[PDB]
């Protein structure tokens, strides 16, 4: 069974490159534990050059720059940091205008947070064509086309490691056979990595039975709308796994109107929404990402870089599972460890 | 200096068979024919709708096809079983390719020799809610594939062509009257990548 798809998964890459995966085990320790300053101090400042999508609700990368600024100043690496926004709903001549300021700026570092797929052109740039060294965050699943030349770093929270969490968590509650529903993401890659792998690990080690499955469109709306099919037409289902938040959180809400509350549901990824939920016994599990990880790995890969020693090119931050049977004082402090830097 | 340009071309002509099947696969995928089987299971009228799409495009379509809901396989369309992909082996490609959209080798022992396979499923909708009904697998079977050996020596021009996995010949566009045979073959060398992954297979072209 060989899948022709373009991207290493998480696991798969770290098992085709033994090593990768020791390098990617330090740099997770290091990312845990308290800062070990830089070893080796530079004749300069490093030159970084972060690009971050504009215009955007969730202070998720307003974290990020925070988690990282302070982990480099925690480890003493004196830089200068250049930051580039990208309009949203701009066309790509102009958002390719917005990405000649990362250039500028002739970086050391450049961070890029945006799709690869559609800024494919200045992402294969920025390593076929420049001195800077490329850090990509939200993608945790190599580039196959890249693998005679992979950026420096890729960071974020893997998909599949979530939901591999997840199945085991639902495998280990009901018993082998049990009946469930999937309410899938928007069709793409989200509901093929989050969905089709937690189905894939539960049929497989446990027996459960799909009785049925449901695209949405990644709203509250279509989430509550899709619970409230599948129930009307398979009413006898013992969960329910989600593959986001807002679907989720639809999903409840078609739970307590139908008095249907005896069928347990998922967050995924652990935003203040889904603890809220949590915390109200409305959501019975969720996956909760350690924020913070990502932006204080990049700032250990960097050093280690300036230290001459190697530095893994996967990392993906830590996960943990959160119920509902969870005190308030563990979920406080699961989100002091997510926020330890970005909070304050 | 010449073997990368003839190595471009069989490996373009190759990539076009399967992304006209891939392209057929997903449009055929949506049709209200397939959805309306999964309700009434009328077996005379699915395969009319095939026989039908088959006529237009005949080069372009895949070695057989089979659906499944949740449970299991529901119809195939009676080829698989010619070539050795007993039910059995059916439900094991079902269970082996657990992604849509994505073409999946499988080389796989059956009673009649090994099969080389591409393999994907597609999801079936309902349209207004976003129901997965259930899934449509496409196979390709690569050994002694007449027409593909044909279609790939005619669109790149060149004598012949041989099909290898692993130094074994799975096939070949040989006439039978020619100064060489299979095994003497055995001058250009195309390895088949499919989206950046190296596979076991390759192509083998003659043009001397």
């Amino acid at each position: 069974t060989q899948v022709l798809n373009g991207y290493w998964g998480y696991q798969e890459f770290l098992d085709e490159f033994p090593e990768q995966r020791n390098l990617t085990n330090a740099l997770s320790e290091a990312v845990r534990a308290q800062p070990v300053p830089l070893s080796k101090p530079t004749q300069r400042p490093i030159k970084i050059s972060v690009v971050y999508p504009g215009q955007q609700v969730s202070d998720y990368w307003v974290r990020n720059i925070a988690s990282f600024e302070k982990r480099l100043y925690k480890l003493n690496i004196n830089y200068q940091l250049n930051q580039v926004f990208t309009r949203p709903n701009a066309d790509i001549k102009q958002q390719s205008l917005s990405l000649m300021e990362a250039l500028k700026s002739k970086s050391d570092y450049l961070i890029f947070t945006l799709d690869t797929t559609r800024h494919r052109k200045f992402v294969e740039h920025v390593l076929d064509s420049t001195n800077t060294k490329l850090i990509l965050q939200n993608i945790t699943t190599p580039v196959r086309e890249w693998d005679k030349h992979q950026p420096f770093l890729y960071v974020g929270f893997d998909h599949a490691e979530g939901s591999r969490e997840l199945a085991t968590e639902f495998g280990k509650f009901f018993p082998k056979h049990t009946y469930y529903s999937v309410l899938y993401f928007s069709e793409g890659y989200i509901s093929d990595v989050r969905g089709d792998t937690f189905i894939h690990q539960v049929n497989r080690d446990n027996n459960f039975e799909l009785q049925s499955a449901y695209y949405t469109k990644a709203t509250k709306q279509s989430g509550y709308d899709a619970a409230k099919a599948s129930l009307a037409k398979h009413p006898d289902v013992d969960f329910i796994y989600a593959c986001s938040t807002d679907v989720a959180l639809g999903a409840v809400d078609a739970l307590a109107e139908l008095g249907r509350e005896d069928i347990m549901i998922n967050g995924w990824g652990g935003g203040s929404a889904e603890l809220d939920a949590i915390q109200k016994g409305d959501l019975d599990i969720t996956v909760m990402r350690m924020n913070d990880d990502t932006g204080i790995a990049m700032a250990e890969a960097i050093k280690w870089d300036l230290e001459d020693k190697p530095v893994p090119t996967v990392y993906s931050g830590d996960f943990e599972i959160v119920t509902k049977a969870d005190s308030p004082e563990r979920i406080e402090a699961l989100k002091k460890r997510a926020f330890r830097y970005s909070d304050n | 200096r010449t073997k990368q340009q003839t190595s471009a071309l069989i490996h373009n002509i190759f990539d076009s068979h399967f992304a006209a099947i891939q392209i057929h696969h997903d449009s055929n995928s949506k049709s209200e024919v397939i959805r309306d089987f999964y309700t009434d299971r009328d077996t005379d009228v699915l395969n009319f709708f095939f026989l039908s799409i088959d006529q237009s495009d005949p080069s372009h379509t895949p070695e057989f096809r089979f659906l499944t809901d949740h449970k299991g396989i529901i119809w195939d369309d009676g080829n698989a079983h010619f070539y050795g992909v007993n039910d059995l082996i059916l439900d094991s490609l079902a269970n082996r390719v657990s992604f849509s959209n994505n073409w999946y080798y499988i080389n796989v022992m059956t009673s009649i020799g090994s099969r080389h396979m591409l393999v994907r499923r597609v999801p079936i909708l309902d349209p207004s809610t976003g129901e997965v009904l259930g899934f449509s697998f496409n196979a390709v079977v690569l050994d002694n594939n007449f027409a593909l050996m044909e279609k790939l020596k005619s669109e790149s021009n060149v004598d012949n062509v041989v099909l290898v996995a692993n130094s074994v010949p799975l096939a070949n566009s040989l006439i039978g009257d020619e100064p060489y045979n299979v095994a003497d073959v055995l001058v250009i060398e195309t390895p088949i990548v499919v989206n950046a992954v190296t596979t076991e297979l390759c192509l083998l072209t003659v043009q001397d």
